């Protein structure tokens, strides 16, 4: 089916995401303001709450684990982030803001629970950071702990949501400069206990186009990762870990140039079996993989 | 008459029944009479082939549809292993029945 | 110009520019692509994990995998 909700932002929608048990979703515009829409038994979905958050551009807004309460993220262009909580009721509050950056805010993503309350935001003069918060319950103290140049303008970042024990964090950091000599875009970063810092772990050295989202796959119980890169075409890595940085073995299992034209944005499900495109047409493609491991599409819609 | 000696026997022989046309009741039957001539691993691997080969299990015409029975470990792997125990105490009688009734 | 997000229940909310679907690229619209999990919550309702001994545990669990339409996992508890 296709439902239909009018948002009535005065400008372009530019990031959509939901809430951890599926009830909520939150918008940001290009009018500077961020909208929460709640459903009810009827299914119709109801802006609760609308209000100005920054003075530029808002790009991205994330949500938090609902064990931390209510808060959420939102990186804007005015070189500044926030971190906003609404215990408080039924408005929403600003808890502190995030000013170190010195160029434009890209992307902002939380980290999974087991390491915290953590914020990673990436700019546009190749430095992404790592953030925390010591005590959790107060949001007015966050700290700048680590700090990464990756020589390249960021675009889009993305975690490692695995639970194992025998999974280092990791952070996979992509590029969107268009100059005319061909470099890697994509690069990805492991954190090593002992030294206590981050370290370059591997790089994509078959991606030259400009990569435009980068998101990876819940695990569930696999030994091995799933990468999915937004580019010209659409392809899909698996990293595999062998028996300093861990090497692994690279390989691509996807090359897909259904969309005939520029892929945007990708997701991936709960489980983990099914992903999202999106191209300048504005259709979206399901694709999934036989025990061949061979991914055969599955839905075109519109 | 040293035939204690050898795997095989007569009179599971005479008493065993192969029909194509229904598997449940020649392995059911089967596993009686093997409980009756007072052998056990035959009533157990009976057991599993009255299980493990019922007409539930029918691999469909695609590859896009469902995981064949065949690759679960409990299909292919099973029977090897099967075979490969078998073959050791060269007991020809039952690598016959086995080999076929799940052809 | 188009964001994407995936939703629990299998929601897929998807938006783009009015162009892509004084100016008029001044707007976008926003849909969602109400598309199941539900022989996840059915299932974990009714297991017997504990509480009676192993024979009467597997023909349970069997009988409820078999009312679902999952016929390999029954054969499975019931080898087990």
């Amino acid at each position: 089916v296709a439902r239909s909700i009018a948002a009535d932002h005065k400008d372009l929608i530019h990031d959509v995401s939901f809430d951890f048990h599926g009830r909520r979703m939150a918008t940001c515009s290009s009018d500077q303001s961020v909208k929460v829409w709640d459903k009810s038994e009827s299914g119709d979905w109801h802006c609760t709450a609308s209000w100005k958050t920054h003075s530029g551009s808002v790009w991205r807004v994330t949500w938090a684990h609902p064990e931390f309460g209510q808060v959420l993220a939102s990186c804007s262009f005015d070189r500044t982030a926030a971190v906003w909580e609404e215990i408080v009721g039924s408005h929403w509050v600003k808890r502190t803001t995030l000013v170190d950056s010195r160029t434009s805010v890209t992307d902002v993503k939380f980290a999974p629970k087991h390491m915290g309350l953590m914020l990673a935001t990436c700019s546009a003069d190749g430095i992404v950071r790592i953030y925390e918060a010591p005590d959790v319950m107060n949001l007015s103290q966050w700290s700048l702990q680590h700090e990464i140049s990756c020589k390249l303008s960021c675009s889009c970042i993305s975690w490692n949501p695995s639970s194992s024990r025998a999974h280092s964090p990791m952070i996979a950091v992509g590029s969107d400069d268009s100059s005319p000599n061909a470099m890697a875009k994509v690069q990805i970063f492991e954190y090593n206990e002992n030294t206590r810092k981050y370290a370059k772990a591997e790089t994509l050295m078959t991606v030259t186009d400009p990569v435009h989202d980068i998101a990876f796959a819940p695990n569930l119980g696999r030994s091995f990762h799933i990468l999915a890169i937004a580019t010209k075409d659409v392809r899909i890595f698996t990293l595999k870990p062998v028996r300093g940085p861990t090497k692994f073995e690279i390989h691509i299992v996807a090359q897909f140039d259904n969309h005939n034209s520029q892929v945007w944005r990708v997701s991936w499900n709960i489980t983990g079996t099914v992903l999202a495109s999106s191209g300048d047409d504005g259709c979206v493609r399901l694709w999934k993989a036989n025990y061949m491991d061979n991914w055969k599409c599955t839905g075109i819609l519109k | 008459d040293i035939a204690c000696l050898l795997p095989v026997h007569k009179s599971l022989g005479e008493l065993y029944i192969l029909n194509v046309n229904d598997i449940q009741e020649t392995c059911q039957k089967n596993a009686a009479s093997a409980l009756l001539v007072g052998r056990k691993d035959l009533v157990q691997v009976w057991s599993l082939a009255t299980v493990a080969t019922d007409l539930c299990l029918g691999p469909k015409s695609d590859p896009d549809l469902e995981t064949p029975w065949a690759r679960h470990p409990f299909g292919r792997q099973l029977l090897e292993s099967l075979l490969a125990h078998y073959c050791r105490l060269r007991d020809v009688q039952t690598l016959a029945m086995l080999c076929s009734v799940f052809e | 110009p188009e964001g994407l997000c995936y939703g629990l229940f299998g929601d897929l909310a998807f938006a783009a520019k009015e162009s892509l679907v004084f100016a008029g690229l001044a707007s976008s619209a926003l849909s969602v692509f109400e598309t199941g999990m539900r022989w996840f919550v059915d299932t974990a309702e009714r297991y017997a994990l504990a509480g009676r001994p192993l024979a009467e545990l597997c023909d349970h669990n069997a009988k409820v995998a078999r009312e679902l339409g999952r016929n390999q996992v029954a054969q499975t508890w019931t080898m087990l």
